[PDB]
RNA sequence: AGCAAAAGCAGG
């Protein structure tokens, strides 16, 4: 029912030699093979093709890593400095809306000294974050002594948190003929930003964050019986895998990020309007006594209207911190440090004394980020699936298939460490520690820069696999892989990191 | 002492450790902004790619649409879609020739499944794009959309309840000149497609901006995929419609076809890698060619029902977006400017980069949406261009190179992986040099920055990666393990059902499996607060929990969300929970389970509040 | 509270409180709680029919199967 | 009310004792309204110190 | 101020 408007779009739709479609259906149906690609072949210009080289060992020089200011931590939440007020082991039936499990906690530390700023933020102010902090303590000690025990708290509105969200900071939507008038306006500053450069704290932030911690972090329960027998080796390698995973320091980041974003989701989705106060709450059952409950460090929700999951939500953030700066000041230039005093610590001989400081910076996550911040059990799920791919690969070039053979015997077999003119080698352990801790780290600093590198670093270790077997590889164009790696390693320092990593790592395999 | 996983990287093989560099365990990055930039962009290269190409303006539209084909050769390396139909016409006159009765049986197919077909399937969409209130809507309003607008129309084919009358009467009404929208502006309107900027692209730094269609093309994307479903399911090259551990072995039986060496003096190299711009450099006019081709010696309506796709492909005039949110520094003010006025505006507000597209853009603006149809519209699941590049593998028996090398493998949408054979280095480059611009005299693009090329044993394609027998895969991420959020009945069932179809179907091995359902009670109990009975954990319900516990007879034999345990694993997944637990419960629980008083009906389900 | 949502008839068979008292349905069909459900099968009337494997009995021959 | 919540064990109440005076069921709903309103107040309000 | 990026949020 073609109504020939459509044989008129179809006529003008062929090439340029055919004018019709009915003429186009007989070329076609009467068509056959005369050869003609050879004739279009040697008609072409010898320009136009693709031409082998040989990979060479020496070729691929040490990528650049981009030079620049220093490259800042942009995490939520601190990850080595922080500390935790214990609650000391809870009961068992007593359930607790946690302000108050916060509150007990830090009711038990005494040592806070007047607050008093110990760096300089050298943009924004300093003092309005000091007085924010204090407006937090000041509001606590009343709701809590002399009210009818509220479950949550939300601020009381002020100059301070005002001004540390931007209450007044938004502009308002208009039409366009009444502004089109004004010249000040421009589409948007849509531009690339500043560049960085590589340094050594986040390599200090990961080899603390790769450490065991002292408590278990994470129970697990109990599943149907095992008769079938993948049913037993699934069930040996995951309790292996998280026996060795349990005492790590990447997944008490885990379960504290998980607790945050819940928290924050469930704030947000129920309430938008009310500066909220948050702990950085998390459960942990001690590996010889009751559930504790630990205060990380108080949050300060900042109003949330999500029209949209991509939007920006901003807030602020107290974590508290012995370590402190100055020692390594370009690892932060968007914290604001305080005073607070001491906390009497307790070594082997005498007592240490040293101060602490807090670290009240703000931010702005998200709502996408809360949720996939929620969903890093998967993550660690996903570090499981990566060594089980392993050993599977190991059981296929060996009919073994012996998962034993490399799950607990004290065998030198991985390298993860370089040292100065060294190589470290360690077991299974510590490497399965590594992998989840980069995958968390890639759940925290998740990056469009991160996925180009992965992909360009994945294609390129690729070639050099190819390359380092003797496989004779070739590749057409090199440098725009490297020119396009360099476009992806704008700022994050993780990713720099990753590049870092990726040179020495030419290095020392030297292809 | 400093730390790196790159060196367990140095050590183990490439391949099998491949998923460290796979560090998706993390939310995307999505697109904040509105993606009309990156479509701009897009539109600009695909135009820039096609320049040699001449234009002429389509009648009725205003627009100025591009044919590459029968342009002349390409003069440099850099990509560009320049083909010559001929070349299309002879590779699948070798195809049919290597494959005989494949294409009249796969026609035969399309015959059947289009007299038996019906309009009910294709309402079962993800955001087909509506043009009534000009963006994109689900499907079902859609649906209801097109026939009202047909009632009102004098058509009468939404009561027919058949297909292809419907397809017929909308493309009746179509050519119509009012319905209260002139010809032009109507079929400036149909043919329209969102922009709607690509999330969840992992991998990338940039956005690809995919475009999505409406639903009246889709009936007929649906009818020439449904043939081409069919003659790859008939082929052996195809990737996409084979899947699973078919695919997974089909894979490895291609490698093993052509890796056999007999008579082995001559060395062998195996390519792999992404041919960029696919979406790009390839165009409908030669999947008109195709189709014509295709369908020889048929009903001539078929012929014309089914080349109705690539016309309209033809020419298509894409949306651009939203548009764009200028602002006042020092007012600070701010405003979102609709670039349907984007044809008139001055070139002062804007960034100087946005500036100089918008002058390349702004001549092809009409309407205000961008005209173009040089290049496939982007994201589309077509396979029928997995159709012709494999044809071009096909040109690689040694029959039709007619020369001592040779080519074969298999191809999936983006992906392509060459399997070539010649006496040295130099004969295989020669050979490889011919297939690339072989490849290129038909208008596909291989990339010479992020491919690349090796002897047989390794090769990587459609991630699922293949070192020399080992096939490891990492199509897709691992997707949530949480509860669907129904009820304590189903949610446990639908849980269990999706862990079972991501164990047969992907890479999920048991052992992570095992720990996924353990996440996943966990969850639900956490989340319906239903601990064990036998525990201590405190919440609402934990007294009727610690009641029926007690007053059980048989005590592991009990539903999860009512204080049981559960004895699901790896090997009675596909199961429910009742048929493994009902013979181990006694007649009081069984008896109140299943009976018709309870107002649940299963008497665990039920219908929650809305809110 | 109250996720459930189930029909008038419920009211006539259960209490509105349990023995500790916390609410099983409370009006603003009534809203049902979940622990509802679990008075239910702690007490309920007992019936030895097998009708409902009508359907459900297919399942046990897949699990003869396996065991 | 953490101790009470403890303790599980809560039969039906029926009087055991003839008061022989008064009326006993007004005591039993006594006792009922008891353990409904500390059910209700702690499950679903602003924990009020003092009830 | 911040988040984070070759464009947006910082409430409507």
């Amino acid at each position: 029912e073609i109504t020939g408007t459509m044989r008129r779009l179809a006529d003008q739709s062929l090439p340029p030699n055919f004018s019709c479609l009915e003429n186009f259906r007989a070329y076609v149906d009467g068509f056959e093979p005369n050869g003609y690609i050879e004739g279009k072949l040697s008609q072409m210009s010898k320009e136009v093709n693709a031409k082998i080289e040989p990979f060479l060992k020496t070729t691929p020089r040490p990528i650049r890593l981009p030079d620049g200011p220093p490259c800042f931590q942009r995490s939520k939440f601190l990850l080595m400095d922080a500390l935790k007020l214990s609650i000391e082991d809870p009961s068992h039936e007593g359930e607790g809306i946690p302000l108050y499990d916060a509150i007990k906690c830090m009711r038990t530390f005494f040592g806070w000294k007047e607050p008093y700023i110990v760096k300089p933020h050298e943009k924004g102010i300093n003092p309005n974050y000091l007085l924010s902090w204090k407006q937090v303590l000041a509001e606590l000690q009343d709701i809590e002594n002399e009210e009818k025990i509220p479950r949550t708290k939300n601020m009381k509105k002020t100059s301070q948190l005002k001004w540390a969200l931007g209450e007044n900071m938004a502009p308002e939507k208009v039409d366009f003929d009444n502004c089109r008038d004004v010249s000040d306006l421009k589409q948007y500053d849509s531009d690339e930003p500043e560049l960085r450069s590589l340094s050594s704290w986040i390599q200090n932030e990961f080899n603390k964050a790769c450490e065991l911690t002292d408590s278990t972090w994470i129970e697990l329960d109990e599943i149907g019986e095992d008769v079938a027998p993948i049913e037993y080796i699934a069930s040996m390698r995951r309790n292996y895998f998280t026996a060795e995973v349990s005492h790590c320091r990447a997944t008490e980041y885990i379960m504290k990020g998980v607790y945050i974003n819940t928290a924050l989701l469930n704030a947000s989705c129920a309430a938008m309007d009310d500066f909220q106060l948050i702990p950085m709450i998390s459960k942990c059952r001690t590996k010889e006594g009751r559930r504790k409950t630990n205060l990380y460090g108080f949050i300060i929700k900042g109003r949330s209207h999500l029209r949209n999951d991509t939007d920006v939500v901003n807030f602020v953030s107290m974590e508290f911190s012995l370590t402190d700066p100055r020692l390594e000041p370009h690892k932060w230039e968007k914290y604001c440090v305080l005073e607070i005093g001491d906390m009497l610590l307790r070594s082997a001989i005498g007592q240490m004394s040293r101060p602490m400081f807090l670290y009240v910076r703000t931010n702005g996550t998200s709502k996408i980020k809360m949720k996939w911040g929620m969903e890093m059990r998967r993550c660690l799920l996903q570090s499981l699936q990566q060594i089980e791919s392993m050993i599977e690969a190991e059981s296929s070039v060996k009919e073994k298939d012996m998962t034993k053979e490399f799950f607990e015997n004290k065998s030198e077999t991985w390298p993860i460490g370089e040292s100065p003119k060294g190589v470290e080698d360690g077991s299974i352990g510590k490497v399965c520690r590594t992998l989840l801790a980069k995958s968390v780290f890639n759940s925290l600093y998740a990056s469009p820069q991160l996925e180009g590198f992965s992909a360009e670093s994945r294609k390129l270790l690729l070639v050099v696999q190819a390359l380092r077997d003797n496989l004779e590889p070739g590749t057409f164009d090199l440098e725009g892989l490297y020119e396009a790696i360099e476009e992806c390693l704008i700022n994050d320092p993780w990713v720099l990191l990753n590049a870092s990593w990726f040179n020495s790592f030419l290095t020392h395999a030297l292809r | 002492m400093d730390v790196n996983p790159t060196l367990l990287f140095l050590k183990v093989p490439a391949q099998n450790a491949i998923s460290t560099t796979f560090p998706y365990t993390g939310d995307p990055p999505y697109s904040h902004g509105t993606g009309t930039g990156y479509t701009m962009d897009t539109v600009n290269r695909t135009h820039q790619y096609s320049e040699k190409g001449k234009w002429t303006t389509n009648t009725e539209t205003g627009a100025p649409q591009l044919n590459p084909i029968d342009g002349p050769l390409p003069e440099d390396n850099e990509p560009s879609g320049y083909a010559q139909t001929d070349c299309v016409l002879e590779a699948m006159a070798f195809l049919e020739e290597s494959h005989p009765g494949i294409f009249e049986n796969s026609c035969l197919e399309t015959m059947e499944v289009v007299q038996q077909t019906r309009v009910d399937r294709l309402t079962q969409g993800r955001q087909t794009y509506d043009w009534t209130l000009n963006r994109n809507q689900p499907a079902a309003t859609a649906l209801a959309n097109t026939i009202e607008v047909f009632r009102s129309n004098g058509l009468t084919a939404n009561e027919s309840g058949r297909l292809i009358d419907f397809l017929k009467d909308v493309m009746e009404s179509m050519d119509k000149e009012e319905m209260r929208v002139n010809k032009r502006s109507y079929l400036i309107r149909a043919l329209t497609l969102n922009t709607m900027t690509k999330d969840a692209e992992r991998g990338k730094l940039k956005r690809r901006a995919i475009a999505t269609p409406g639903m009246q093309i889709r009936g007929f994307v649906y009818f020439v995929e449904t043939l081409a479903r069919s003659i790859c399911e008939k082929l052996e090259q195809s990737g996409l419609p084979v899947g699973g551990n078919e695919k997974k072995a089909k894979l490895a039986n291609v490698v093993r076809k052509m890796m056999t060496n007999s008579q082995d003096t001559e060395l062998s190299f195996t390519i792999t890698g992404d041919n960029t711009k696919w979406n790009e450099n390839q165009n409908p006019r030669m999947f008109l060619a195709m189709i014509t081709y295709i369908t020889k010696n048929q009903p001539e309506w078929f012929r014309n029902v089914l080349s109705i796709a690539p016309i309209m492909f033809s020419n298509k005039m894409a949306r651009l977006g939203k548009g764009y949110m200028f602002e006042s520094k020092s007012m600070k003010l701010r405003t979102q400017i609709p670039a349907e006025m984007l044809a008139s505006i001055d070139l002062k507000y804007f960034n100087e980069s946005t500036r100089k597209k918008i002058e390349k853009i702004r001549p092809l603006l009409i309407d205000g949406t961008a005209s173009l149809s040089p290049g496939m519209m982007m994201g589309m699941f077509n396979m029928l261009s997995t159709v012709l590049g494999v044809s071009i593998l096909n040109l690689g028996q040694k029959r039709y190179t007619k020369t001592t090398y040779w080519w074969d493998g298999l191809q999936s949408s983006d992906d392509f992986a060459l399997i070539v054979n010649a006496p040295n280095h130099e004969g295989i480059q020669a050979g490889v040099d011919r297939f690339y611009r072989t490849c290129k005299l038909v208008g596909i693009n291989m990339s010479k920055k992020k491919s690349y090329i090796n002897r047989t044993g390794t090769f990587e394609f459609t991630s699922f990666f293949y070192r020399y027998g080992f096939v490891a895969n990492f199509s897709m991420e691992l997707p949530s393990f949480g509860v669907s959020g129904i009820n304590e009945s189903a949610d446990m069932s639908i849980g269990v059902t999706v862990i079972k179809n991501n164990m047969i179907n992907n890479d999920l091995g048991p052992a992570t499996a095992q720990m996924a359902l353990q996440l996943f009670i966990k969850d639900y109990r956490y989340t319906y607060r239903c601990h064990r009975g036998d525990t201590q954990i405190q919440t609402r319900r934990s007294f009727e929990l610690k009641k029926l516990w007690e007053q059980t007879r048989s005590k592991a034999g009990l539903l999860v969300s009512d204080g049981g345990p559960n004895l699901y694993n790896i090997r009675n997944l596909h199961i429910p929970e009742v048929c493994l637990k009902w013979e181990l419960m006694d007649e009081d629980y069984q008896g109140r389970l299943c009976n018709p008083l309870n107002p649940f009906v299963t008497t665990h389900s039920w219908i929650p509040k809305r809110n | 509270k109250y996720p459930i949502t189930a029909d008038k008839r419920i009211t006539e068979m259960v209490p509105e409180r349990n023995e500790q008292g916390q609410t099983l349905w409370s009006k603003m069909r009534v809203m049902v709680s979940p622990l509802a459900v679990t008075w239910w099968n702690r007490n309920g009337p007992m019936t030895s029919t097998v009708h409902y494997p009508k359907v459900y009995k297919t399942y046990f021959e897949k699990v003869e199967r396996l065991k």
